[PDB]
């Protein structure tokens, strides 16, 4: 939805374990 | 710059002949075949209108200064939740402000961090992918470090790839610039090529990872697309060629697969997927102690394509599913699997207006549920009961995410909005009941202050008369009089929601022109759940596009923008949206358009990389009845010569796989060629940097090509610095 116009460190670690 | 003056470009006579059930053969010209390939003739063409555009935005100085604003908009520290692993510590996603890939780091102490302290002061780099290649060629796509804690999985992408190769290192082996110069790079020899398409998954006795690959191809061999798909298991510590393939579909070679391991180690679960439709089959493996080996056993539970079915936990044999099975707003069932016919029953049931968007299991009985009311998330807690206990974060809005590990006894929520820049909340059951839920951490941003912004959400009525809901953003001192101007941002399809979301280069833009961002939840999106995308999909699609246009009628109409004055913007289905929303509407409806790697040739797209998965989306155009609903609605196709254009300018990246750029130039060359004269420029931006899949430019390329977007906005609708 928003890949280019967003940063997404906020989201990053939600599924990472 | 002046009309009249666009590159050569021949006009071949080739001609494709379709069938329709109305009209029988159609013959349909494509002059710009030849356009689809790669030629010397080809970048003569590209570099001809890169040129033209850049010499174009070289003419308004604005850019320059909404650069140096952007670049200042984003330049603060940025920060992910964190995740406890199972040695004790913490790790989270670090950006300085303005690095292309935020850093992993680790805590110093195996204990939550007081983050009010600084990200350096109570962690050490773990993992920074920057140092993936000294020339920034290489980027980290995907990562999942192992239940146990022991060892970190990394996918990467390098430019000019269609593939990932995923990567194993030890969670005692940093990968940093002093690592790198200081000795070898530390992960095992371990290379597994060919990934795309599918998560990490990790089994639960951390000996391995469930991964989607597909066929090792040779440079000269094949084409550009993926086909016959393999669900793999990598062992850690051995090459790719002891990889066990756990599923493949030689009969299916379009299908795409997924998985899933249970936390208590009894089942792997696979999922199969035909198309983009949101539906799935759900197979299920059970485990013993020795873990996945060749020749598993599926039970079959779901075996036709009917529904959406992921995974929430099991409890024993009861297994706890997210579905939309006669369920259009998402619901939980249980499928009961000690039965030789599974028993299934509703655990939290469908609600007629709020999408269930999402369910975690939390300190292993409770779930933790996300619901999408008025395209707004609410967070609730219920017990293992089915009981919802209370309500999270009750005032905030806009759009949440939950992150979580089900054994422990906390999770996370991840919240943002259009004036929300990224709060980090936590829940920690062992607290007194009334202390659990408290602020992590809190986004700081730079120059802006949130507070100064206002969102609120409008209804409207598209030509059908369905109401639909519109998300209005601006600076508060700006005014609903019929004068401010509006930017207008659409998706469109996929069942993809357009949710609230926070950009400090929007709310710049916002503030420095009195202008207004407007975001229609149009039919063929997800918001307001299976329903909402069946009105706007296949023969229904002429619908988002109407809602689209509809809203920008209305913006003006009640005084929100002024007439001319509303510009649009959107990307791969919301840049199909942009330049068919152009085609159709009155003249003068739109004052600008930014299509960014659109698709744009709707008779074609099934035939490039990925497209045929699309077919549930757009309909194909090689059965009659549904070329007879595509061919009108497609926008290289539909171009006339006696409608003026609003300025245009259209984006897109050389190397995008997922969209080919051949849409935007077929569609920009028949704009061109049609109204040559046209009063406003139609022009394209053609990035060269061909990136590998997954990849995203440097923060300095972005920053720059936000300036050139906004800045040729800005100019079309005669807006000022002030």
């Amino acid at each position: 939805w928003t890949a280019e116009h967003v940063d997404q460190t906020l989201a990053s670690g939600n599924d990472i374990c | 710059w002046a009309p009249g003056n666009y590159p050569s470009t021949r006009r071949s006579d080739h001609v494709d002949t379709y069938q329709s059930a109305s009209k029988g053969e159609v013959p349909v010209p494509d002059p710009y075949q030849w356009l689809e390939e790669s030629t010397d003739e080809v970048d003569k063409w590209t570099t001809a209108q890169a040129d033209l555009a850049q010499s174009y935005l070289d003419q308004n100085a604005d850019i320059q200064k909404l650069a140096e604003k952007f670049r200042a908009s984003r330049n603060y520290a940025k920060f992910s939740a964190p995740t406890l692993l199972d040695d004790g510590h913490w790790y989270w996603f670090y950006n300085r402000g303005l690095q292309s890939q935020s850093v992993l780091y680790r805590s110093k102490e195996p204990a939550l961090p007081d983050f009010s302290k600084g990200d350096d002061n109570v962690g050490d780099v773990f993992f920074d992918p920057n140092v993936l290649a000294a020339d920034g060629s290489a980027g980290m796509v995907l990562c999942k470090f192992s239940p146990d804690g022991k060892f970190f999985a990394y996918a990467v992408s390098h430019l000019g790839g269609d593939y990932s190769t995923i990567y194993v290192r030890s969670t005692s082996s940093p990968l940093s610039q002093a690592s790198v110069a200081q000795g070898v790079d530390g992960r095992l020899s371990d290379e597994v090529k060919w990934f795309k398409f599918s998560t990490i998954i990790w089994t639960k006795d951390s000996k391995g990872f469930l991964y989607q690959r597909y066929p090792a191809r040779e440079r000269h061999e094949g084409t550009r697309s993926d086909r016959n798909a393999m669900m793999c298991y990598h062992k850690v510590g051995t090459t790719q060629e002891e990889d066990i393939i756990v599923y493949q579909d030689n009969e299916h070679p379009e299908w795409i697969y997924g998985a899933d391991t249970s936390e208590d180690g009894k089942y792997l679960y696979l999922y199969q997927f035909k198309d983009t439709s949101k539906k799935n089959l759900l197979w299920v493996a059970e485990l013993d102690e020795d873990g996945v080996k060749s020749g598993i056993h599926w039970r079959k539970v779901v075996n036709e394509y009917a529904a959406d079915y992921n995974i929430i936990t099991n409890h024993g044999s009861l297994v706890y599913i997210k579905t939309n099975l006669n369920a259009p707003q998402y619901k939980v069932i249980t499928i009961d699997l000690s039965k030789d016919e599974p028993e299934i029953r509703d655990f939290i049931p469908e609600e007629k207006d709020a999408k269930l968007a999402q369910v975690n299991c939390a300190n292993e009985e409770y779930f933790v549920a996300i619901y999408k009311r008025n395209v707004k998330d609410e967070i609730y807690l219920y017990s293992k009961a089915g009981v919802q206990l209370t309500r999270l974060a009750p005032d905030f809005v806009g759009a949440a995410s939950i992150a979580n590990r089900q054994k422990q006894t906390h999770f996370f929520l991840t919240l943002s909005g259009f004036n929300t820049p990224g709060t980090i909340a936590r829940y920690d059951f062992t607290a007194p009941e009334t202390q659990r839920f408290s602020i992590l951490r809190t986004t700081k941003v730079n120059e802006l202050d949130p507070d100064d912004f206002e969102s609120t959400q409008v209804w409207y009525e598209s030509k059908d008369g369905t109401k639909i809901p519109m998300f209005i953003v601006r600076h508060k001192s700006t005014k609903f009089d019929g004068t401010a101007a509006a930017i207008q941002y659409g998706y469109g399809g996929f069942a993809t929601s357009a949710d609230p979301f926070f950009s400090p280069i929007i709310l710049t833009f916002l503030q420095t022109y009195g202008a207004i961002f407007a975001v229609p939840s149009i039919r063929g999106g997800g918001e307001f759940g299976e329903e909402w995308h069946k009105g706007g999909r296949r023969e229904t699609k002429v619908n988002t596009f109407d809602d689209f246009i509809a809203a920008a009628q209305f913006l003006v109409k009640n005084k929100y923008a002024a007439p001319g004055k509303v510009a649009i913007n959107g990307a791969a289905n919301g840049g199909l949206l942009v330049m068919g929303s152009i085609v159709r509407a009155p003249e003068g409806t739109f004052g600008a358009a930014v299509p960014e790697g659109g698709v744009a040739d709707l008779l074609k797209f099934h035939k490039f990389t990925g497209g045929q998965a699309w077919i549930s989306e757009y309909g194909n155009p090689s059965i009659p009845e549904e070329f007879d609903y595509i061919y009108p609605l497609s926008p290289v196709h539909n171009v006339r010569t006696d409608k003026v254009m609003p300025a245009t300018l259209i984006t897109v990246n050389i190397g995008d796989g997922r969209v080919v750029p051949m849409h935007s130039f077929k569609f920009i060359a028949t704009l061109q060629h049609n109204v040559p004269q046209n009063p406003h420029p139609l022009l394209i931006k053609i990035d060269k940097s061909w990136l590998g899949h997954g990849m995203g430019k440097p923060t300095d390329k972005n920053v720059k090509d936000a300036a050139d977007k906004w800045g040729f906005i800005a100019r079309a609708l005669g807006l000022e610095l002030k």
